[PDB]
């Protein structure tokens, strides 16, 4: 019903929220890692598309 | 009785001393690049690759690829531990642990061989009667050596040269690849009227530059409703930001030691307790039931119970139990059918919450156990005359877990229904794994 | 039967290539790790004793001078092993901080192994000369070395009285 | 393995002598010094006994210590008369007799004997108003055996404070009080005399 | 299953968008106090040029060619663009798959993956392995480790420190024997026996040009001998800066060793190299206008102690008659500046140092104890004024080292705590440090050291008594 | 039986190159 929702909201209000600087730093680091993995994967796939199309014929 | 088989297996040597952090990161990145360049290469025995892909809902979950050297790569790694942990639980010294590890590796390679055999023989790569007598075993060895290479590389990454395990990286790199390729895709899909670009940014640029009206160009670049666009990119970026912000909800409970006086401390209990288990196992259950639906509707084409379980059409599940568990495609299909949407909402929320609440007991981090663990380690509550660890811990943990389950379920639903690029499950499995590895890295060397 | 031989030939080619690369890499690593500059300067007393044996062979030499040279060699060896035992703990504690390279640990391990072999050789050679003459060698070695360094320190501190008297007579 | 150094034994001398060549003056002087020390070792070994091997250092010959303590006793009894020249002469002679003995014998015996003799000679010098020699003898004594000895530190501090150089005396008394009960009271009284 | 574009209307858009997304960013991204002194010494041009040369960074060549080639290819693609029922295509030129360039591009990719990746990986591996934590080559620290002895202080530290590796790269080539005879004769002759006793022997014994030149030059720097050759000063004042980093490394090594005398020795040699005085000479040469003549005229003809800055400044107005007499000793316009720059050196005189456990009355055994030490900077996140020595190229922020050891065994008890700031001509301060108390019961006796680099003659040695009970 | 870490990477590189070699041998023997 609603008792669980009220309990969850109580626990949420009991918690502590992150500030702006720490949030910005962690977001920037996670974005750096994400962009690194994505760029590596994209470059590998784009460089293997024509190699594969030539190889397998 | 398993002694003579021990010295035969190849095994990566132990590290000489503690390895630094830069060398560790280099090793991890290099093995990742090797994994990727290996998964992006075609096999040799391929003759007929135009068929319905069996076990197509397990590719993303097992980080594999069809028609490449990595058709089975990570499957031997998982199954070994997944069967040996249960065998040990059903029923030590290093002389026995070495034999245990050797038996585990031998079972892993045997299951790899068998799985490759049942793949090549069932007819995925064509009828073996017209494929060739020797090309079949050529494909067999070409695949088994790949399985051995991947298991040995995972062993090298796990022995200590790598900062973590290989399973999480392999699962997350494919998601990152398929989520960044969806933006700058070079492939153009000519559907008539003149070809258009698949990637979001490329399509936006091409439309803005070539079409005679910038108004229609932008009205097309936004809200394409048929191919990935930039609005979905903004949606997935917003989901990413929301998850990164929400991950940092931790309740710090004050705790001061009692074995060495004075030293303070903290024991956090995050809102996302059991970070990515109630999504991982839920996606596993969904994939398994979908695979069973497909395999039971293909053979038994006409039956009341099979039609009740799941019906398919060009695939896409419709009019069945498997149709309710399938996520709404976009906002249009979500607006057309209300009952399907609300049933999906309720199922995802309840399943995720209850699954987290039943996994918290098996994981071993239950209050009745972690309270005893901290009481044995020496710590005591640091409150003002409130010396009761078990009461507060058991009043904080259950709500935290049963709310984090529902919250991450609602986040996955919002991502999958708003129209975010890729399945929301992939987005969550990427974000959470990357964040865990980020904190692990920041806790080591800088 | 080319269909049967093609995959086995492929596997054999790959296995042979990997085996030969592993062998060549191991040989290169051994040849590079067995050519590192020695840790401590060359042993002089051992050289003199071996040359004394050479002169004994290529010829009369008494037998007591051999024993004296052996005692002196044991003294040098016991000083060397005392130094290595003092340095072991410091090197092990310092290696983790990263302020020291990695080749130094290999040099230290090689020096320790060579020292073990040399001390075994010298205690055996002593066992050859006199009846049950193994441990008394090294007890005499450590006692001689300690007494010698103490006497040197004492002479060094005693060779200052002249300058001290000159300074006092100057200030007077 | 070993480097062949061309040697040459001399009859009736039993002292090996290196014949000329290791193509470097440094190696030549090094092997010459080592060769002289080997000659000294051979002389000691042939003076040991009709056999040649040194006996283990657990048993101790009592004749050396007996002669040393007799010389120390007669020197102290002569010093108690008032004169100090013959006293310091006998002290130095006993020092030479104790230090000239072989080194394979236990080090602690000679160490303690030199400690006592240096302390007595430092006191004898202090009785002669000779400050530098007394101070250097006290320094030798305190370097021989630091622990369980206080007269050495006391005489060193007195020599310093009497000759000047208050900084070295402060450091001396500081280290003495750090290591360290008549000794503690004497050190406190000498430090208060600053 | 793809149909490449051969007429050239779709690959330009793709390559243009990608190269623009790269080059726009790559082009837009690549488009404390000092003390008061009015005195400049001899050879000011050389030292100032060395100071300006020590730091240098362009960061322009790495990105300029990249941006220009990006913009060139962008212009070419814009030119190619301005020149002009279900199937999928690719926006890549057709010649990349033709039978002519097929084997060529295949071999190109093969050679790339086979060569460049292993080569660049090995390059990074063997490039980021030689530098240790203290910014010194691993060979230098390895060669300096073995020269460590039991109790060496003062003299032999310079010998064990002049066996680095930067001297190989500094004077490589025919630069070794340019002025070896000159510098060696100068140093070995004009220095008396009270500044080097057997160091002359250890300098005459070693036989290799690079190390002997380095040692002679180090002594020439540490004695202010201003050899006439105008080419050798530019390398002497650099050998000093190199010896500073080697001193940091040697302090780290001696701290790794569990001994007490080498610690104080390394700290003293770091105090002396960051200045111009020699280890064993009077600390009165920190003042600006002082030479051996006046420091021999003020502290007496022949003494074994050295009047420090405190006991010298605390005298009445008799230094006026005993130091700046006028005939070649000093001048009023110089003595005034010397005194006026004496009153600004940092001196730390602690007043209370007591142990205390966080949130408890009596110290409990095996408990984390923090020691509070509250002094006051009184001259004879706040930054103190930099080093006063104008006889080294770089500027050194004065650090302070606090540690403590016992006396029964000559070994250090806890590692030191290096800091460089305070909490703000004087006002009260506070300094904290925590460690672990001894496990058993029974009070101990310690002595803390306030030994600090960047100055010689400013040390505090106080005896603390520790308490443990239950 | 233990192997160095670089041996595993060289094995993987040899595998990736051997697959391409097999493809190019097949293309050669088919084109002629
Ligand atoms: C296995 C342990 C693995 C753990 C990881 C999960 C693996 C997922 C299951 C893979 C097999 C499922 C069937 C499949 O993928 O292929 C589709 C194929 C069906 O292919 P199909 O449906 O596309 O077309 C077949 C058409 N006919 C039949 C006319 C040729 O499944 C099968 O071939 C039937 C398999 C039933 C037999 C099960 C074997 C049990 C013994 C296991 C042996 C283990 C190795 C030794
Ligand atoms: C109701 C569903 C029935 C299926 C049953 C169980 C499914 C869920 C199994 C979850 C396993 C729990 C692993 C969580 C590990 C978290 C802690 C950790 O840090 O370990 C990191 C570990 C590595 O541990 P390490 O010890 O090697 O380091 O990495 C992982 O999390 C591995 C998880 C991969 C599990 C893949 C799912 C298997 C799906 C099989 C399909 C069957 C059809």
């Amino acid at each position: 019903p609603r008792d669980f929702l009220k309990d969850g909201m109580q626990f949420i209000h009991k918690c502590q929220k992150p500030d702006r600087k720490e949030f910005k730093k962690v977001c920037q680091a996670v974005a750096i890692g994400f962009v690194a993995m994505g760029a590596i994967g994209y470059i590998v796939k784009l460089v293997h598309i024509p190699i594969n199309n030539i190889l397998v014929a | 009785l398993i002694k003579p088989f021990t010295p035969l297996l190849p095994e990566v040597a132990a590290p000489e001393t503690k390895v630094p952090f830069n060398q560790k990161l280099m090793w991890t990145g290099l093995t990742l690049l090797i994994f990727l360049v290996m998964s992006q290469m075609p096999l040799y025995g391929i003759v007929s690759s135009d068929t319905s892909d069996p076990l197509y809902w397990l590719r993303m979950m097992l980080a594999s690829n069809r028609g490449t050297l990595m058709e089975l790569g990570i499957t031997p790694i998982i199954s070994s531990g997944m069967v040996f942990q249960l065998l040990a639980g059903t029923h030590d010294l290093k002389t026995d642990r070495e034999l245990y590890q050797t038996a585990q590796k031998l079972f892993a390679i045997i299951l790899s061989f068998g799985q490759a055999c049942v793949h090549v023989l069932t007819g995925l790569y064509g009828q073996p009667s017209d494929l060739g007598a020797g090309i079949c075993v050529l494909l067999i060895v070409q695949l088994v050596v790949a399985g051995l290479v991947v298991i040995l590389l995972d062993e090298l990454l796990q022995k200590g040269y790598g900062l973590g395990s290989g399973i999480s990286l392999f699962i997350a790199t494919n998601i990152c690849e398929s989520i960044v390729w969806k933006a700058f895709s070079p492939t153009t899909i000519n559907t008539g009227r003149g070809p258009e670009f698949e990637g979001a940014i490329i399509a936006l640029f091409h439309l803005l530059l070539t079409w005679p009206d910038k108004q229609r160009a932008l009205r097309e670049a936004f809200y394409r409703q048929s191919l990935p666009n930039i609005m979905n990119l903004l949606a997935t970026l917003l989901v990413f930001a929301a998850v990164i912000y929400l991950q940092g909800f931790r309740v710090e409970i004050p705790v001061k030691s009692a074995r060495q006086r004075g030293v303070r401390g903290s024991y956090p209990v995050r809102l996302f307790y059991t970070s990515n288990m109630p999504i991982m196992l839920q996606s596993a259950l969904c994939s398994n039931v979908f695979l069973i639906s497909q395999m039971l509707y293909s053979r038994f084409s006409d039956n009341l119970l099979v039609r009740l379980l799941g019906v398919w059409e060009p695939l896409h599940a419709a009019s069945g139990i498997a149709y309710y568990m399938s996520p709404p495609l976009n906002f249009k299909e979500a607006l057309l059918d209300p009952v399907h949407t609300v049933v999906y909402i309720t199922f995802m929320l309840v399943a995720c919450a209850l699954f987290s609440k039943t996994w918290i007991e098996v994981s071993g981090s239950s209050p009745r156990d972690v309270a005893k663990q901290l009481k044995d380690q020496g710590l005591v509550m640091a409150g003002h005359r409130e010396q009761s660890m078990y009461k507060e811990l058991k009043r904080v943990i259950p709500t935290a877990a049963a709310f984090g389950g529902a919250c991450i379920g609602a986040l996955s639903v919002a991502s999958d229904l708003l129209g975010a690029l890729g399945s929301g499950t992939g987005i969550l499995l990427a974000v959470t794994i990357i964040y865990g590895y980020f904190e692990m890295a920041a806790r080591e060397g800088d | 039967w080319l269909t049967l031989v093609v995959p086995f030939a492929y596997l054999g080619v790959l296995i042979g290539c990997l085996a030969t690369f592993s062998s060549l890499y191991r040989r290169r690593k051994a040849a590079k790790a067995a050519s590192l500059e020695p840790w401590f300067p060359p042993h002089l007393q051992r050289d003199i004793y071996h040359s004394l044996l050479h002169l004994d062979q290529q010829q009369r030499v008494p037998e007591t001078v051999l024993k004296a040279a052996l005692l002196r060699r044991a003294a040098e060896d016991i000083k060397r092993v005392m130094a290595i035992r003092e340095q072991k703990q410091a090197l092990a504690l310092l290696l983790q901080r990263g302020s020291v390279g990695d080749e130094l640990w290999q040099r230290f391990l090689r020096a320790e192994k060579e020292m073990e072999d040399e001390v075994r050789d010298v205690v055996a050679e002593a066992n050859s000369y006199a009846p049950n003459w193994g441990q008394v060698i090294f007890q005499s070695a450590r006692e001689m070395d300690a007494n010698a360094t103490y006497r040197a320190r004492m002479e060094e501190y005693q060779a200052t009285v002249a300058e001290e008297r000159a300074w006092w007579d100057k200030k007077r | 393995t070993y480097t062949h150094y061309p040697l040459h034994l001399d009859p009736s001398s039993k002292a090996v002598s290196l014949a000329t060549t290791g193509q470097t003056p440094a190696q030549t002087e090094a092997v010459e010094a080592e060769l002289q020390q080997l000659n000294a070792l051979h002389r000691s070994l042939i003076s040991l006994d009709p056999p040649n091997v040194p006996p283990p250092p657990l048993p101790i010959n009592p004749k050396r210590s007996a002669q040393i303590t007799k010389l120390k006793e007669t020197a102290n009894t002569a010093y108690k008369r008032g004169n100090h020249g013959e006293a310091v002469r006998l002290y130095s002679y006993a020092i030479e007799m104790a230090a000239g003995r072989p080194g394979w014998e236990p080090v602690n015996l000679a160490r303690e004997e030199l400690s006592g003799l240096y302390a007595n000679r430092a006191q004898a010098h202090m009785a002669q108003q000779m400050w530098p020699e007394g101070w250097v003898d006290a320094k030798c004594s305190v370097e021989s055996k630091p622990v369980g000895n206080a007269k050495g530190w006391w005489r060193g501090g007195k020599c310093l404070v009497e000759m000047g150089r208050y900084d070295e005396a402060r450091a001396w008394i500081e280290q003495a009080l750090g290591i360290e009960s008549d000794g503690g009271k004497e050190l406190a009284a000498l430090l208060e005399e600053i | 299953e793809y149909n490449y574009d051969e007429n050239g209307q779709f690959f330009p858009f793709f390559v243009l968008t990608l190269t623009g997304l790269v080059t726009l960013p790559l082009t837009y991204s690549l488009l404390a106090p000092r003390i008061k002194s009015d005195f400049k010494p001899q050879h000011d041009d050389i030292i100032q040029n060395q100071k300006r040369k020590r730091l240098r960074k362009e960061r322009r060549v790495k990105r300029a060619i990249a941006v220009v080639v990006g913009w060139a290819i962008i212009g070419y693609m814009v030119y190619l663009i301005i020149v002009t029922s279900y199937s999928i295509g690719i926006a890549l030129p057709k010649l990349i798959i033709e039978e002519g360039s097929g084997k060529y591009v295949l071999m190109l990719y093969a050679s790339l993956l086979g060569i460049l990746l292993p080569y660049i990986v090995g390059r990074w591996w063997y490039g980021s392995q030689r530098y240790t934590r203290e910014k010194v080559l691993a060979a230098s620290a390895g060669n300096m480790f073995r020269e460590y002895e039991g109790t060496m202080i003062g003299g032999p530290i310079v010998n064990a420190l002049s066996t680095g590796e930067e001297y190989k790269e500094m004077l490589s080539g025919p630069k070794a024997e340019e002025g070896l005879a000159k510098v060696e004769k100068k140093v070995l002759a004009l220095d008396e026996k009270i500044l080097s006793a057997k160091d002359r022997e250890v300098l005459r014994k070693i036989d290799n040009p690079v190390r002997r030149k380095a040692l002679a030059l180090l002594w020439a720097y540490l004695n202010r001998i201003d050899l006439e050759d105008p080419v050798l000063n530019e390398e002497k004042y650099e050998a000093g800066s190199i010896a500073l980093s080697l001193t940091e490394s040697f302090t780290a090594i001696a701290l790794a060793f569990g001994n007490l005398i080498p610690i104080i020795g390394a700290y003293r040699i770091s105090q002396c190299i960051v200045q111009a005085i020699s280890p064993g000479s009077s600390p009165l040469l920190q003042l600006p206008y002082f030479t051996p003549k006046v420091v021999e005229s003020v502290e007496g003809a022949d003494v074994k102690t050295h009047l420090s800055v405190q006991k010298y400044l605390d005298m009445p107005e008799e230094r006026r008659r005993s130091l700046t007499v006028g005939p070649g000793l000093l001048t009023e316009d110089q003595y005034n500046s010397a005194i006026a720059v004496a009153k600004q050196l940092p001196l730390f005189a602690i007043s209370k140092a007591f142990f205390k456990v966080a949130g408890e009355r009596v110290v409990t055994p095996s408990s984390l104890v923090q020691l509070v030490i509250k002094g006051r900077i009184i001259p004879p996140r706040v930054q103190p004024p930099l080093a006063h020595a104008p006889y080294l190229p770089r500027d050194h922020p004065p650090r302070w080292h606090i540690f403590l050891a016992d006396a029964k065994q000559g070994k250090i008890a806890v590692p030191p705590f290096t800091f460089t700031t305070f909490d703000k001509t004087f006002n009260m301060q506070t300094l904290r440090m925590q460690f672990q108390a001894p496990p058993q019961v029974g009070n101990f006796s310690f002595v803390l050291h306030m030994i600090s680099d960047s100055y010689m003659g400013f040390d505090v040695k106080q005896e603390i008594t520790l308490q443990v009970e239950d | 039986l233990r192997v160095d870490p670089v041996v595993v990477l060289v094995l993987s590189l040899c595998f990736i190159f051997s697959v391409v070699g097999l493809h190019v041998i097949a293309k050669i023997t088919r084109k002629f």
